[PDB]
């Protein structure tokens, strides 16, 4: 039974075999050999008793089971608890990603399935490389296991012992002669994964294996990752494979020396001028066939510079901090383009960096281009859009001000970010509903944050406008939540999050200027979520009538002036009266409550319960709906 | 203070303000205001009692509560036919149709 | 000065105009060609309204004068059930 | 008590809070440490009593807690107060109307649309029943303020 589960749940994981036995004996045959093939519910995720014997070990209660019994090792459970959390792995599966090998062994004997393949056809040995364990990597292959399982994105077990610092594993796969040029679905093979996490000597294994050059699908070379990585241990080691050319050579370390000029764990000023003048000074080596520096077109994110055509200009910028900084950050982009995955990540730190420095319109420029980037690559910007509102929240509490156009690029940047969520959200049926209806309130609620930073802040009446424009495009896609609340619904419930830094010093929730620009820029003041629930309908639900009765008495002006119908029943059938929960809101909702025969009527007609179905106009019988 | 009230003759049927210190005499200048007859020819009926002209109509019965201002008193109303008067005829509003189901 | 509403029936229900004019279709039936501005009958011939249906339009029509803003609180309407649903659809009618 | 309430420590006072201290700490000055954290906005410290109920009396120059709050221009602890509904119609009229007309005049806090709007809801309240109006009872003006009679009308206000 279920208690009966987890009775036999406690016995394996406190690996006890004399307890097991007089719980899994003394009955039929029907209900003795569910305990010992049903997964249990404990702490939210479900696992198999003997999942909870391989995972913590416990060989003793493991073992006698499989000699007195007929219990196998195809249980579906989770993989692990890391962020993971997904099902579909088999017991096996847990135990090679245990470290474990004593539980290994047994489980062969008794039906082995070190071929099982689930919803991501992750083989035992994957968990076994992942938990890099040579002795059950080595037996497990020994058990005829494949080596060449491929995921989705053909997450070959070369790839991971070469992400991972298990380097026993990749130098084993090599004397089974593996295929080293494991083509994926974005093109890695084998030495992007190998030298992007600074492996010195997982790089090196390969080098006699000749895992050779291949651009992956990102257009970079597995020369250029490991120059992107800031690792210069693994730069100096791929450029002695006798097969780099004059071209490769020099842009490798201007790559070096642009990604270590901006970052957070590798971030060395001397170095970046070092290398960049390495490779300023090989190109301007010779004077015949020389490697000319060619020339981005200026951009006014990065001030004005026009890159370092020379060494002499490139020395001239040493002492200065900013400068070899941006100059860093333009070289980047002449090399990696503008779709690299972390070619604005360097823009983003230098932003941190100068908003941390108290410098403001820079970082502006260098984020609005960042997002810009990012924004080319269709990618969510949604952290990149609250990084905006904080800075601008901590602008305005240090009473700095915001220029307007920065705003409105922001807005028409995060409006068009919501349009693709949208398309996220539509599209995808059950792959990741759940995380792209994440991002979507998260961009919604950052959205409500700038709007209300454009409230708060002074702009130009053109601006304004075009701010305006940007809100009732917005309004007219018609943004929905989970709840179905709608965007006018969120300036008005209590109940919105409000991110922890800067800009919980600037949201309130309610706020009284954001409703008035919505309703300005002609949001449905009617819009009715799940519940039935208007604008008007929630703000009424406030539990904080007389702390701000200045913010509640403007908004429910703003909602009743725009058109709000103060009768408007939920699922529930409750007004906006009756749903009042609190003294002083119902006063201020008696006063604004334009007086109608059609709403009485409508209320005389529904509290009768008439059947009024097919015997008014029918644009009336919505209008019943509502009253 | 004041109340509305109406005046029914026939099928004719006016609404009009009075105060409840407003004679029942001032009622008919107001008829006669509107409705163009003089207030001699035209009596008003509280029910089917005469009512005095000097009588006011808080001393009449139309208090404020009693003639409330939504659902106001009726108040008949009789004219005259060239020397003679015509008798008290109010035909009733059209009847409200059955309850559905 | 006053108005002549008239129901279906021939039931006069002669109110103040301003009284009247607090709907919207009232003004809309008042307005244009339709006038006739001798200023006293400006008579409006409904058709498809009964009279106690325009009675209590009537009554409503006072009401809304009377409590416009009055206090906050205003006593209820008597609105009968079997008069409800012909008052509904002249108030959508009358766009009151 | 009172002297951990006055000033903002909410631990201290919840502690003896549950340590079975005075929930009515009279004093010289006939407060309660309701009116001490009325005095500066300790919010967290008032929902503290509220949550043992330690009842409101009356100050020795007639203010109740909920009074001083409306006094000090403080609008939570009026909110806080006003919701322990231990306190009826007139009550809750006069702190809303302190409240107002203590925004008024106040150099740190001088919010004008403040106090109309807390003036407006006051008189709103006063008049909401239609019949039975808690109505005003002001006194013959003073020659200070010119001599206007408060406003016992929706419209006056």
């Amino acid at each position: 039974m279920e208690g009966l589960a987890g009775y036999v749940y406690k016995a394996a994981s406190e690996g006890k075999v004399l307890t097991l036995a007089a719980l899994l004996l003394n009955r039929s045959e029907s209900d003795i050999r569910y305990l010992l093939g049903y997964v249990s519910q404990q702490g939210g995720q479900r696992s198999t008793p003997l999942i909870i014997a391989a995972r913590n070990g416990h060989a003793k209660v493991v073992r006698l089971l499989l000699e007195h019994y007929r219990v196998q090792t195809q249980q579906t459970g989770t993989v692990r608890f890391d962020g993971y959390v997904i099902d579909g792995a088999t017991a096996l599966w847990c135990a090679a990603g245990a470290g474990h090998f004593e539980v290994v062994k047994l489980l062969v004997s008794h039906g082995a399935n070190v071929n099982h393949t689930t919803v991501t056809n992750s083989t035992p040995l994957r968990a076994a490389c992942f938990d890099g364990r040579l002795d059950i990597v080595k037996y497990l292959v020994e058990n005829n296991a494949n080596i060449s399982i491929a995921n989705k994105y053909d997450n070959t077990c070369l790839m991971i012992a070469a992400y991972k610092g298990h380097t026993d594993v990749v130098r084993y796969l090599l004397e089974q002669r593996a295929d080293p040029n494991a083509k994926a679905h974005c093109g890695a093979t084998a030495l992007h994964f190998a030298a992007e996490a600074g492996h010195i000597d997982i790089v090196k294994e390969l080098i006699k294996w000749r895992a050779a050059i291949v651009v992956n699908g990102h257009g970079m070379t597995p020369l250029k990752v490991a120059a992107e990585s800031c690792k210069a241990d693994v730069v100096e080691l791929l450029l002695s494979h006798a097969d780099c050319d004059r071209r490769s050579r020099i842009e490798a370390l201007e790559l070096l020396g642009a990604s270590f000029a901006n970052d957070r764990e590798n971030y060395d000023i001397i170095k970046t001028y070092h290398y960049l003048y390495l490779a300023m000074l090989e190109r301007f080596q010779d004077g015949d066939n020389i490697l000319e520096k060619e020339v981005l077109p200026p951009i006014h994110a990065y001030g004005n510079r026009t890159e370092c055509r020379n060494p002499q200009e490139l020395e001239s910028i040493r002492q200065d901090r900013d400068a070899l900084h941006m100059e860093g950050l333009i070289v980047r982009e002449r090399i990696l383009g503008a779709d690299n995955i972390d070619v604005s990540h360097p823009i983003i730190y230098r932003g941190a960096v100068y908003a941390d420095n108290m410098e403001f319109e820079q970082c502006i420029k260098l984020w609005l281009h960042a997002l810009h980037l990012r924004q080319k690559g269709n990618r969510n910007t949604h952290k990149d859009l609250l990084r905006f509102a904080q800075v601008f929240s901590q602008m305005i509490h240090l009473n700095e001000t915001v220029k307007a156009p920065d705003i409105e690029c922001v807005l028409r940047c995060s409006v068009l970010e919501i349009e693709q969520s949208m398309n996220r959200v539509k599209n995808i049926s059950d792959a990741d509903v759940h995380n792209a209806m994440d991002n979507y309130e998260c961009n919604l609620y950052t959205f409500l944050y700038l709007v209300c930073i454009s409230t708060k802040t002074q702009c130009s009446e053109e601006d304004q406008c075009k701010i305006n424009k940007q809100i009732y495009n917005l309004i007219h896609l018609d943004p929905r939540t989970r709840e179905g609340f709608t965007l006018l619904h969120l300036a008005v419930n209590s109940n919105t999050p409000v991110d922890d830094f800067h800009t919980n010093d600037v949201c309130s929730f309610p706020n009284a200027l954001v409703t008035k620009l919505l309703l300005d820029c002609g949001a449905e003041v009617n819009a009715v979520d799940n519940e039935g629930n208007s604008a008007l309908h929630i703000i009424v639900q406030y539990n904080r009538p007389i702390s701000d009765f200045l913010t509640l008495h403007s908004i429910i002006i703003s909602l009743v002036e725009a058109g709000a119908h103060t009768d408007m029943t939920n699922k529930q059938n409750k007004t906006p009266l009756d749903k009042s929960t609190t003294g002083v809101s119902e006063i201020l909702l008696k006063t604004q409550m334009k007086m109608s025969l059609k709403c009485l009527a409508a209320r005389a007609v529904r509290a009768n319960d008439i059947n009024y179905q097919d015997q008014i106009p029918r644009t009336l019988e919505e209008f019943v709906g509502f009253h | 203070m004041d109340v509305f009230l109406m005046i029914r003759r026939h099928k004719t049927t006016i609404f009009t303000d009075a105060k409840e210190s407003s004679t029942v005499f001032e009622l008919k200048r107001i008829v006669e205001g509107i409705l163009k007859r003089p207030p001699d020819e035209q009596r008003l009926y509280k029910d089917d009692q005469l009512l005095d002209d000097g009588k006011t109509l808080g001393e009449c019965g139309f208090t404020s509560q009693t003639a409330r201002p939504q659902a106001p008193a009726t108040v008949g109303l009789a004219f005259r036919a060239d020397d003679t008067f015509e008798a008290l005829c109010i035909e009733p509003f059209s009847s409200p149709p059955e309850l559905p189901d | 000065m006053y108005v002549k509403l008239i129901s279906s029936d021939g039931h006069e229900f002669i109110v103040k105009r301003e009284h009247a004019l607090t709907s919207g279709t009232i003004k809309a039936m008042l307005s244009g060609p339709g006038q006739f501005a001798e200023n006293e009958t400006n008579e409006v011939n409904f058709r498809e309204i009964p009279s106690h249906v325009l009675s209590k339009v009537c009554m409503y029509f006072t009401y809304k004068v009377r409590y416009t803003n009055s206090s906050t609180e205003i006593p209820e309407f008597p609105i009968a059930p079997e008069i409800a649903l012909e008052l509904l659809m002249a108030a959508n009618f009358l766009d009151c």
